[PDB]
DNA sequence: ACAGGATGTATATATGTGACACGTGCCTGGAGACTAGGGAGTAATCCCCTTGGCGGTTAAAACGCGGGGGACAGCGCGTACGTGCGTTTAAGCGGTGCTAGAGCTGTCTACGACCAATTGAGCGGCCTCGGCACCGGGATTCTCCA
DNA sequence: TGGAGAATCCCGGTGCCGAGGCCGCTCAATTGGTCGTAGACAGCTCTAGCACCGCTTAAACGCACGTACGCGCTGTCCCCCGCGTTTTAACCGCCAAGGGGATTACTCCCTAGTCTCCAGGCACGTGTCACATATATACATCCTGT
């Protein structure tokens, strides 16, 4: 029946980055698979971190350390900056 | 009690609610913090924006208005960091990066 | 007097042509038959989605292209331009597959 | 049944794959070597694809089974699920 | 040669005419295979009451053309002759020419292409048809020392003084290879060397058995059935069919399809077939037992049906499964997953306000599955998977618990297991409540399998 | 605090296979790490198999499939046989 | 009722109860079947028995009655299946298989 | 104090011993620098991941478990130090 | 009149001795100082368990020995016996580390 | 080096068309407001284990000297690969049909989670006796200079 | 083709620090219930996988020929190896100092769970133009005589 996807959000991001560029259906599926794969990597690393350290929950800092472990080089620095900015904006109001 | 989406509150485009649900049902931990879905959604949106910005540049370099798998693969392989992240990943219908060894050339 | 290019230039043009494109370089029916013949030894009377065979073909072409890049590095290392089975075997051994 | 379909991976097809990989001259035995390599890779992937299919109690090998087999082998594939 | 007696026979347009022609051709040490083969093929192909117009001129023209082709392509002076023994190269050249007579577009297993009448007049021929064409051409060449070899499915041509040398001149549904490697693999395609050695009498038997009266997927021709009945009964009166179990099975099937007085009932012929399998082939043929089991399945008597299927499993116990013999696997799969479940379901429905409540029927079913499991062990290719497990659990479910409890698994009837997989079921099943999860886990495990 | 290890059970299995051969402490640590790593591999593959098929339970069948996926060749065959034998003996009792 | 370990009921040396507790608390799935710990413990015992038998044979080929990491590595690397299983791992305090290439060795 | 290089402590004889364990007869003179570069790269990666594991757990001491976890992240499982 | 050996044989004796043993081939203190300096580059005032440095040493020695086996294969491929830096680069590029 | 002959391929213009972006119904999952219970933050305490230094031994590293073995370059050749071409073969597209099996809905029943009891097992200390490396003498085996 | 050299193993005695056995003793695995619900099973239904035929034309095939290149051979030299001597910093042993890893106890707050409600994201349907394809023009490039 219903199928969940990241297509609408990928398209929103694309329109806010390249306002005049569309995206094919195969490229949309590739981007969807990329988002799923990265989500799984970060979540699995966060689960492993929360199990090694004797914890039971996944917090913001578990995701931050998972991003720091998985993402290479400057991707990690910029992704950490974006995530912390989002969390501060969320909890501010 | 007007409803404002968590994603809108966080200033993102990616779904905070869907990411939270996936983290919950995904069997990663018994409990999932409140800020964890927001952080993960922000990271995912950043990575998607990065690869799509490079893909849009690659598509424009070929004088085209649509992003196809080839442009995604060019964006991935030409950027060292994204190439390192997507190391073992195959981008289907994406071809290969044009490159010939200097030895195999009449100069 | 017919015009024939010096050997090793059509090869370069074909290198450019096949690196510029993204077409599946193996024919589809023979590869589908090969996949079925191979799968016919793990379980009798299987069925394949067309997407399954397409996924196998994309993976196999990518694997062979990567393997031939490694093999070409091996061939150049040994002061050659032609790739020989010893180059393929060296690349497979170094990657740990063999 | 199906027999000796590995020769369906023709010498011109192997040459096209090598040219995309970027090789100029190809020896005469690279064809047999590559057919053996491809058959080994396909057997390794198909075994895991068939195992995933059996575990789901299906008779049809889905594209998700193939991409799961490739992911298990360490060769993630994007664009099929 | 073109005998004057064979021309003086003057075959008319009547079934009794065909019977008399066959009888006349069966009075000599070597019947004219191509003559009778072409006549039967022409009648079938033309038909596939307006009896086909038998034309001796057209048959003679086709025979002359075939003889010219075979003589021009294959000449005795081109190869040495060992004083009454044909050489390997001779048969290889005959097979090469017979294959070169064909075209690129294959038959695709199409029906009505099993006779020489189509092969001479076309470019299509199936595997058994190709082997029989090879044999007929060799016989017309005067090389009588060669003979056709019939496995249960795969057909080829043997030769030499005593048939010591073998060559599978035809593919599997590649001209010269030995059969010893295939026998060494214990595969059903070769019957472990127990394949029959066919003489020209057996060639007539093969030609009459190969007739396919199926006009299409839905309709059949009664005249072909009556022809096959008459010819088979005559050849059995000769006694030649005795060594050919498939011939007896087909004759019994025809008899039950339409009764004929003065002749033994189908069950007697089925038992005669299984006995010929029991004596002459070291109890290695399978299709006699499946013929009998299908005959019982047609009727509402499941006891003997399950007994026959268990016997079939005991026959297949010894073999090893490979990709080569897929057909026997598909027949066993059909039997175990579509007819036995339905048969037991109907029997249970009849029981619900007997076929069930009998320990012997359950013992037969268990022995059938035990034979399948023993077949799997040691095979390069796995046999059992979840598709088998679900229906095995269902079939054990059809039986009541106290009914199953009257069974003894040693080393109610007593029954032992020769298979390793069933050594766990020896206590998992035959309990008050069947544990489906454990049974399916035990069955679907890929143990006892080589690769 | 209590430290969980397979030292006792590894020692019992060793006495089962080699009655008069001892094992060093470092070799015991290696064997304990081996058992932990293989347990983690098999259980994780079973978890992925459960998740793919929308099943919320890890059962013997998924463990068997994970063993077919992870262990190579004759190791898979014999380990599968051992697991089926042990589960059959457990259930029947 | 009289106590009885599940390990003894299934005829296993390894702890079925401890494996069940680990499967429950490790967050592998929402539920774990009753036979899953028995199957997993049986597989673990089989693998341990195989590798320990090989290590004991290697130690016996060295006139020693105490297994040390060197013998564990000898057993693992001299087995064509355990080598595939333990391919990405390194046994501490274990050497390397004695192997000098034939072309390297002078004739 | 702040350590200056300390990479030369991976000595030429030690690199020769490692090469001999690999089964190599002759060693070119530039291997002794190429291998030091290789080892510095490998250790930089593994130490980066071990320090991340340590710092996340609010520790100041790099445990052996952090090192074996960092190695397992690289796909280089280590046996005998826990795990 | 001293009696000496061919350069080949003592190398083989070293190979035999260093392959029959399990000893650590790098001296402990210089490696520990190297590890501490590399960590100092990341976070300051960091402390190490002795087991931590031992684990790092085991991993590093195993990695370098595997790399040198691959380098030996590369050098044999180019019809040599001396391992040269180009061999190390070839092994590290084929294995995907570069 | 340099200029023509011929080249595959770049540049430009156009019709088609089938996929892409958008509008709508809607319903399913996500947002807002209690409830409560346990996970995790915080603080004080113990003491294990990390760092730091001194001091003597001798193992191993550093250095220098032949010297000869192996890397590198040049030459010759002959063979095995690329290049074109006409011929053959089977891929590819396009309908046409069948049906097996994937996906889903409704029972309903057996199985796993929770919980109270508690007892036998598995872990933390603590002897204790044999396995293994060390030392030392004798025998063995392969290997550069005459 | 026969003698000196350097490892290397085989065999006997030792006394030792480490594995195996012994002793408490808690604590978590077993027993026995319920109880809800996950999935086992049955029937259904649409879809998409398999099979078949026929035409077209793209691509594989076999063959001949030239020739670029792989490989063997030879010569030079340079630079890596083995060896003897000095030296230097690892290493073993010991002693202190303290800081930070474990542990425990209190509490508070944050997230799971429930319920209500509604709006935003998905499936379905529709205009429409981006790009593929065909042809006309064009243009850098490769091979060969100059």
């Amino acid at each position: 029946s219903r199928k969940e996807s990241y297509a609408i959000y990928v398209y929103k991001v694309l329109k806010q980055v390249h306002p005049d560029t569309g995206i094919s259906s195969k490229a949309m599926s590739i981007m969807n698979s990329f988002v799923n794969d990265v989500f799984e990597r970060i979540a699995g690393e966060a689960s492993r971190l929360a199990h090694y350290n004797k914890r039971s929950t996944i917090t913001s800092r578990e995701i931050q350390t998972a991003v720091r472990l998985l993402l290479p080089g400057e991707l990690a620095k910029h992704a950490v900056s974006e995530g912390t900015k989002a969390v501060t904006k969320y909890t501010s109001a | 009690a007007k409803a404002k989406t968590r994603s809108s509150r966080a200033g993102l485009q990616f779904p905070v609610g869907r990411v939270h649900r996936l983290l919950r049902k995904g069997n990663y931990a018994e409990r999932v913090g409140a800020g964890a879905p927001v952080y993960l959604a922000a990271v995912l949106e950043y990575l998607t924006a990065e690869i799509l910005e490079l893909a849009g540049n690659a598509a424009r370099d070929n004088k085209k208005t649509r992003i196809i798998p080839r442009h995604l693969q060019l964006a991935v392989r030409n950027d060292e960091e994204l190439n390192k992240l997507l190391g073992g990943v195959t981008i289907a219908q994406g071809g290969v990066l044009p490159n010939i060894q200097s030895v195999l050339l009449p100069k | 007097k017919p015009h024939r290019y010096r050997p090793g230039t059509v090869a370069l043009r074909e290198i450019r042509r096949y690196q510029k494109s993204t077409e599946l370089l193996i024919r589809k029916l023979p590869f589908q038959r090969l996949v079925r013949e191979i799968a016919q030894d793990f379980k009798t009377d299987l069925r394949f989605q067309s997407s399954a065979v397409m996924a196998l073909q994309e993976a196999s072409e990518a694997y062979l292209v990567g393997l031939f890049e490694d093999t070409n590095l091996c061939a150049i290392h040994a002061k050659r331009v032609t790739i020989m089975p010893k180059d393929i075997q060296l690349a497979r051994r170094i990657r740990g597959e063999r | 049944v199906l027999r000796d379909n590995i020769q369906g991976i023709t010498k011109p097809a192997i040459r096209r794959l090598a040219r995309r990989g970027g090789v100029k001259r190809i020896s005469g035995l690279i064809y047999e070597e590559t057919r053996g390599v491809l058959k080994v890779f396909l057997e390794n992937v198909i075994r895991d694809a068939v195992t995933y299919t059996e575990h789901a109690k299906r008779k049809t090998v889905t594209a998700m089974d193939v991409v799961y087999a490739l992911k298990r082998q360490g060769r993630t594939l994007y664009g099929f699920g | 040669g073109l005998k004057a007696a064979q021309k003086t026979l003057f075959p008319l347009r009547s079934i009794d005419d065909v019977v008399r022609l066959f009888a006349a051709e069966l009075g000599r040490e070597e019947p004219d295979l191509v003559l009778l083969s072409l006549v039967l093929g022409f009648v079938e192909h033309f038909l596939a009451t307006y009896f086909p117009v038998a034309d001796l001129s057209i048959i003679a023209a086709l025979y002359a053309r075939f003889t010219a082709q075979i003589r021009g392509a294959v000449d005795l002076s081109l190869y040495p002759r060992e004083g009454g023994v044909s050489s390997r190269e001779l048969v290889k050249k005959v097979s090469d020419v017979i294959w070169n007579s064909l075209s690129r577009s294959y038959f695709k297993d199409r029906a009505h292409i099993q006779s020489l009448f189509s092969f001479i007049t076309g470019t299509k021929l199936d595997s058994s048809g190709v082997a029989f064409a090879v044999v007929g051409a060799c016989q017309a060449l005067g090389l009588r020392d060669v003979h056709l070899a019939l496995s249960e499915d795969h057909a080829w041509v043997v030769f030499g003084p005593n048939g010591e040398q073998t060559a599978e001149v035809t593919w599997h549904g590649r001209r010269g290879q030995t059969v010893n490697a295939g026998v060494a693999e214990r595969s059903w395609l070769y019957l472990k060397g127990s394949y029959m050695r066919c003489d020209r009498k057996m060639e007539v038997a093969f030609m009459v058995c190969a007739i396919n009266p199926s006009i299409d997927l839905h309709t059949d021709s009664l005249e072909l059935l009556q022809l096959q009945q008459k010819l088979l009964w005559l050849l059995y009166d000769l006694g030649h069919l005795e060594r050919y179990p498939m011939a007896l099975g087909n004759l019994a099937d025809l008899e039950e399809l339409e009764p004929t007085p003065g002749r033994p009932d189908p069950l007697t012929l089925y038992h005669k077939g299984i006995a010929s399998a029991k004596t002459y082939y070291r109890d290695e043929h399978i299709y006699p037992y499946m013929y009998l089991a299908g005959y019982h399945c047609r009727n509402r008597n499941v006891r003997e049906a399950l007994q026959a299927w268990a016997d079939t499993a005991t026959v297949i116990q010894d073999y090893n499964y490979c990709r080569e013999d897929e057909e026997i696997y598909k027949e066993f799969f059909e039997v175990a997953n579509d007819v036995i479940p339905n048969l037991l379901k109907e029997a249970a429905s009849l029981l619900e306000a007997s076929a069930l409540q009998d320990p012997e029927c359950f013992a037969h079913l268990l022995r059938f599955y035990d034979g399948i499991c023993k077949w799997e062990e040691g095979s390069p290719t796995p046999v059992l998977h979840v598709g088998w497990a679900t229906f095995l659990v269902q079939s054990l479910g059809r039986f009541e618990g106290q009914v199953r409890q009257k069974v003894r698994i040693v080393s109610g009837p007593v029954l032992t297991f020769q298979s390793e997989k069933m050594k766990g079921m020896k206590e998992l099943l035959v309990a008050t409540k069947i544990n489906s999860s454990a049974i399916k886990l035990q069955l679907t495990a890929q143990s006892q399998v080589q690769m």
